[PDB]
């Protein structure tokens, strides 16, 4: 049955939530998944991770990809359960 | 209720956040659907208008003024369905 | 001229089995709009609260959006 | 203000939502916020169904008790207003 995700909230203590762990997605329209990290100085910080409501630009995505060059705060968007455990970056 | 070519039509158009000065505060997504509902409507029984008529939300990423990223879904920010009044 | 009238429902009037709280809401309807038409439609809306049925004894609660009419105005 | 308030699903798990604890409610800019507490009352003992925040509902306005209105309903449900406010609940 449909959508569930990786969870993950790097400020989780001020906001009181969990740190991590899996999130599952309500929503007929498509359910996908994020992830949002910073690569600066050779050290991946992971930002947030969680569900992700209906983007296109996440549509038949099954891997989590940031397309963007020289952002600070990366992202990637994908659809399929759990997708959001890996992430990449190209160009 | 798709809108392709006179009647309560609901016109499909995107922007970009870059288009609008918002690309500096938000993350993700680049951008939104503007929907908007054009159409003539019949006539009542008084007047009858093509408005939204259903709305959906929208996931973001972004900064608030504390430069700290919030993920929130935003409702209703997209318009999904036009009817008449 | 456009005006927010206060229309309030009710559950076992449409629900009541279905529905465990609340028993009602205030909903409130939309008044006459100028000259291009205009007709008198809701211009901002608010969330209500739900305790309600899944589909099969499950009890759910969720924030249901645009359920209520906060202000009126013209196309 | 702040307003946090006592959570609780007996559905927790399917669910995969936190037993209980508490709920910080956030809202609506200038609109009110409230608590609910929701049970079954069957046999003669009392069964928690949900806990949580509530937004702007007139039937809790300026409740400062949760208290169960209805009765002999199959599902009791009660509103206040106030911090933590759903912790004690009762029926009248």
């Amino acid at each position: 049955e449909t959508r569930e995700c990786i969870y993950y909230n790097a400020n989780w203590e001020l906001e009181r939530t969990n740190q991590s762990g899996l999130e599952r997605c309500e929503g007929d329209k498509r359910l996908h998944c994020y992830a949002s990290w910073r690569n600066s100085s050779g050290t991946i910080e992971l930002v947030k991770k969680g569900c992700w409501l209906d983007d296109f630009n996440c549509y038949d995505r099954q891997e989590c990809v940031a397309t963007e060059e020289n952002p600070q705060v990366y992202f990637c968007c994908c659809e399929g359960n759990f997708c959001n455990e890996r992430f990449t970056h190209l160009p | 209720l798709e809108c392709d070519g006179n009647i309560c039509c609901k016109k499909q158009f995107f922007v970009s956040f870059k288009d609008i000065g918002w690309n500096d505060w938000i993350i993700a997504p680049s951008g939104y659907h503007a929907n908007y509902c054009e159409g003539e409507c019949p006539s009542h029984i008084l007047k009858s208008c093509c408005v939204p008529t259903k709305l959906r939300p929208m996931s973001m990423l972004y900064y608030d003024d504390g430069q700290n990223i919030i993920k929130k879904d935003i409702q209703n920010m997209i318009v999904e369905e036009c009817g008449c009044s």
